[PDB]
């Protein structure tokens, strides 16, 4: 998504 | 280029005119003699009218100079036949046609 | 925060499963439609197929892996998946955006002023992959902390080695916003605006005014509508027997008369700028009498009855209509759709014949609907995510104490944006099914005696085919499965390969002449001569060609060879070679009745037939006659029969030689003369026949390969022994259906020779060159409708 976390996702990481 | 070489003469007095219907049996072949169509196999003759542009020009011209009951062979070059376009499924393109034409009846 | 995550985990996993299932099913069905239905390939629909790929590679690989993450509460995979899955999503998004842009540009070209399509597909995929490469080579795995519990995370490394990757990480968001969301919408809006302006200023009055003048002139009663009588008012149309069908097709609303709008719409079907699909749809609707969208048996029969007239019988026309329906029904519903119709008559190029001078549009509804639907779906699916991103970029501030509700809004919006982006890769089949008529019909067709005998139906438990079932089926115009026919022909060739060059046959024996594919006449022959169950048969050759049912004769004769290899004897004819079979109608027979592999198997079986027989130690049976190179039976016995019959040698002489015209009364002593009629082999004389008979101590010779009015002919009686030296047997009654001759069969039993005669039998009719009725009829339809439209409009 569009956050900082432990995931790969479209724009930024996900929680 | 239409040529009529006689196979068997007819009555020699009655010739097709504009307006009426010729009922005939025909058998066509390519230059190799392979049979591509023949109305005799159907056990029913084919009818066509003169002056309505229903058949190819060569066949109509050959029928014009061929008399009632006459049987002849017509040599039709592609300019008086299906030409370079041909007929899908029957006639290959730029083919010279040979027709065994027998005029049965005039109506 | 925590509650939202705990509640949305279940939602995310359900979304992942739903996208998995729907995407796989829909995209697989869409690709199946593209690659089985032959009409779909004509347009830009294959770009749609690429979109399906652009979804499928994403759905089966990236979705399940993420599912594990949704139940892992951490990041369990290594660098490989961390680098692979986001590469897949970026590649899929690039494929979708480039496909939409290229397709919109392509049809802007299409409606305004192919190898290029394949090159464009390749370019789209290459550009998508190369643009997604930096993203894949960007991520990494790092474990920093979680305030006590170290954990690994897949993300952009905070520091990048190269300056290019530092620039990439700095402004990745706007690169993803511009190329993947701004460029598609901008390009599609620009090209659609140009198309709107194109139909704006390209609109004129000249053609409309001229067509209105023609409409007013034709409208005798000035009622604003055209009835049957006003169309018949032109004398030139009184000789066209396709008038009423075209008048009905011009009438779209079914009120019985054509108004100006319907006049324009009907005329527009024949513009120089119209597509081939419009012409083919007009051709389909010509036969589609009741406009149900399907061609059935009855409607086609009536249409061709009106066209042909009384030239053909009812029974044969009905039979060939049933044949066309059977061959052209690719789904077994008993009726022909437009899809199957254009799969059949696609190559006739009759669409180019229906040309008139006019320019009007009735199209641009359907496909414009589809393309705008696809672009709108793409825009709406990545809209919530972009809105969430811009809201976080603008209003989010971690320093603000009033921040918890901002998290509660942004996280839910991000969840919605992720879920919708996931659903987009599984929504294109649904969108196409809802917007497009062609796609909906194709999906409906896919998801939702013509019987073919199988191996269990032909072969029993012992491997011996049941002759009665094959007999009845092939009598009833039935067909056979490819595997069964190939099996029969191949193992029949295997059986025949073991026989010697010269067969030793003892009395009683029945000998038959040329059959030439006359399956029903072959039936009459077997009936007259007695069933093969108790009668030995010697066929002299020519089982194919000159007929329309040769494959039936082949199947049944080698079937009896399967059942009765030792009581049934077959000899080669000259027509079982490459040259004669490709020259005559047998090749097209195999191509239409079966596949070319069946032709190859049939030819291989033909290659294995024996050549000659020795009957009752007194008689020699061949197909043609003697050779100048053959003096004793040993020459025949040493022949290599497993080859193409060469243009010269004892092979060609045995398969092609004929007696002289004046056999038995020839003027000279020349034994052999050149054969001009056949173009090969030689004419042989009565002195030569007597020489061969006396030298080899044979009494008479049986042959075929010459037409006989009575079906048989005994040549001159031999001086030394008093028996007819050469007997020709013909068993093809009504040869080529023009000879009207009889057929004869030769029975030898108890030193008694009896010739039995039989005549022709009815057989179903086939159009020349084994074509269907549509290929027969389409050019005539096109020419007459074009002549009508030229006589009406152009003047
Ligand atoms: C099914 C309904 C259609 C309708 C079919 C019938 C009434 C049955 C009728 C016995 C046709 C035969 O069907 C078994 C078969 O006869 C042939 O085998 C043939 O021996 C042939 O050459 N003939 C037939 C005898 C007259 C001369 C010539 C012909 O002028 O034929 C004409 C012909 C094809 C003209 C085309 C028309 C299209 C133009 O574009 C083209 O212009 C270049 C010229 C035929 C009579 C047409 O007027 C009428 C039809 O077509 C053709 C090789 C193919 C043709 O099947 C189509
Ligand atoms: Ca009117
Ligand atoms: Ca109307
Ligand atoms: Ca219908
Ligand atoms: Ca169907
Ligand atoms: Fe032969």
């Amino acid at each position: 998504g569009n956050w900082h976390g432990t995931s790969p996702d479209w724009f930024f990481n996900y929680y | 280029g239409v040529e009529i070489e006689t196979i068997s003469p007819g009555d020699g007095r009655t010739f097709p005119k504009k307006g009426q219907t010729c009922v005939v049996h025909y058998t066509g072949m390519l230059q190799n003699g392979k049979k591509f169509d023949s109305s005799r196999d159907r056990n029913k003759p084919f009818k066509f009218r003169i002056g309505k542009q229903e058949v190819i020009k060569g066949f109509e011209e050959g029928a014009a100079q061929m008399s009632l009951g006459q049987r002849a062979k017509l040599t039709c070059t592609p300019d008086v036949a299906y030409g370079a376009t041909g007929h899908p499924g029957v006639i290959p393109p730029n083919a010279t046609l040979i027709f065994d034409v027998e005029l049965l009846n005039l109506e | 925060p925590i509650e939202i995550k705990e509640t949305f985990k279940y939602i995310n996993t359900v979304v992942s499963c739903l996208v998995f299932v729907l995407g796989i099913i829909g995209n697989s069905t869409l690709l199946y439609i593209i690659y089985k239905n032959k009409c779909m390939r004509n347009g830009p629909n294959i770009l749609i197929a690429s979109l399906a790929l652009g979804d499928l590679l994403h759905i089966v690989i990236a979705i399940p892996i993420n599912v594990y993450k949704l139940l892992a509460e951490d990041w369990p995979f290594g660098a490989e998946m961390c680098k692979l899955v986001p590469f897949i999503q970026k590649a899929s998004v690039g494929i979708t955006v480039l496909s939409l842009c290229a397709l919109s540009i392509d049809r802007y070209r299409a409606v305004a002023s192919p190898k290029w399509t394949a090159v464009e597909i390749v370019l789209i995929w290459v550009v998508s992959v190369v643009l997604a490469v930096p993203e894949a080579i960007g991520f990494d795995i790092i474990t920093m902390d979680y305030k006590g519990s170290y954990l690994r995370i897949c993300l952009l490394h905070p520091v990048q080695k190269t300056a290019f990757m530092q620039f990439y990480a700095t402004a990745k968001d706007w690169w993803l916003f511009s190329f993947y969301f701004c460029l598609p919408l901008a390009i599609t809006a620009f090209f659609y605006t140009l198309m709107t302006c194109e139909m704006l200023r390209k609109k004129d009055a000249d053609e409309i005014k001229r067509l209105g003048k023609r409409f007013k002139k034709l409208d005798l009663d000035n009622s604003g509508s055209l009835s049957v009588e006003e169309f018949m008012s032109l004398p030139e149309l009184q000789q066209n027997p396709l008038v009423q069908r075209v008048i009905d097709i011009f009438d779209t609303d079914g009120n019985g008369e054509v108004d100006f709008k319907e006049f324009i719409e009907g005329v527009s079907q024949f513009s120089v700028k119209g597509d081939k699909e419009q012409k083919l749809r007009f051709a389909f609707r010509i036969y589609d009498m009741d406009k149900d969208g399907y061609i059935s048996n009855g409607e086609l029969f009536q249409v061709l009855k009106m066209m042909v007239g009384n030239n053909l019988k009812d029974t044969q026309l009905q039979q060939i209509v049933d044949k066309t329906i059977i061959n052209a029904d690719k789904d077994g519903d008993g009726r022909i759709s437009f899809e199957e119709f254009c799969a059949v008559v696609g190559g006739l190029d009759i669409h180019k014949k229906m040309v008139v001078d006019v320019d009007h549009l009735k199209q641009r509804r359907e496909v414009a609907k589809t393309v705008f639907c696809l672009v709108l779906v793409f825009a709406l699916c990545w809209l919530p995510l972009h809105l969430a991103r811009i809201l976080k970029l603008t209003l989010y501030n971690q320093n603000d104490p009033n921040r918890c509700e901002l998290l509660s809004f942004l996280l839910v919006l991000d969840y919605i944006g992720i879920n919708m982006a996931s659903l987009n890769s599984c929504a294109n089949p649904i969108a196409l099914y809802l917007v497009s008529k062609r796609f909906k019909n194709a999906f409906k067709s896919a998801l939702c005696p013509s019987h073919r005998l199988t191996a269990k139906e032909v072969f029993d438990n012992d491997g011996k085919p049941r002759v009665d079932i094959l007999k009845a089926h092939l009598m009833k115009e039935g067909r056979l499965e490819e595997t069964v026919a190939l099996r029969i022909i191949t193992e029949g060739a295997s059986i025949l390969r073991q026989e010697k060059n010269l067969l030793d046959i003892d009395a009683p024996v029945t000998v038959c002449g040329d059959i030439h594919g006359q399956f029903f006449d072959l039936m009459k022959l077997f009936e007259v001569g007695g069933s093969p169950a108790n009668t030995r048969y010697l066929f002299l050759g020519d089982y194919v060609d000159r007929g329309y049912f040769s494959i039936e004769c082949v199947l049944y004769l080698w079937a009896l060879k399967i059942l009765y290899p030792k009581t049934l004897f077959l000899l080669r004819g000259n027509h079982e070679c490459r040259h004669l079979t490709e020259y005559f109608t047998f090749k097209q027979e195999c191509k239409i009745k079966y596949s070319e592999r069946v032709y190859d198997a049939c030819m291989d079986a033909f290659d294995c037939l024996p050549l000659a027989a020795l009957m009752n130690q007194q008689f020699l049976c061949v197909h043609g006659g003697l050779s100048p190179e053959i003096n004793t039976l040993d020459d025949i016995r040493k022949l290599d029969r497993f080859k193409e019959p060469p243009a010269y040698g004892p092979m060609c002489d045995i398969l092609w030689s004929d007696p002289l015209e004046d056999f038995g009364n020839e003027k000279t002593q020349e034994h052999f003369t050149h054969n001009t009629v056949r173009g090969c082999s030689y004419f042989y004389s009565y002195p030569a026949v007597c020489e061969f008979l006396q030298h080899n101590n044979l009494l008479s010779i049986l042959r075929a390969h010459e037409a006989q009015d009575a079906g048989y002919r005994m040549y001159r009686k031999s001086q030394t022994t008093g028996f007819p030296s050469l007997i020709t047997i013909f068993s093809a009654p009504n040869y080529l259906d023009v000879y009207n001759n009889k057929a004869a069969v030769l029975k030898y039993e108890n030193n008694v020779m009896n010739i039995r005669q039989f005549n022709c039998s009815p057989h179903p009719y086939w159009l020349p060159n084994f074509m269907d009725v549509f290929t027969w009829s389409l050019p005539f339809v096109g020419e007459k409708v074009t002549e009508m439209l030229v006589n009406v409009l152009n003047l």
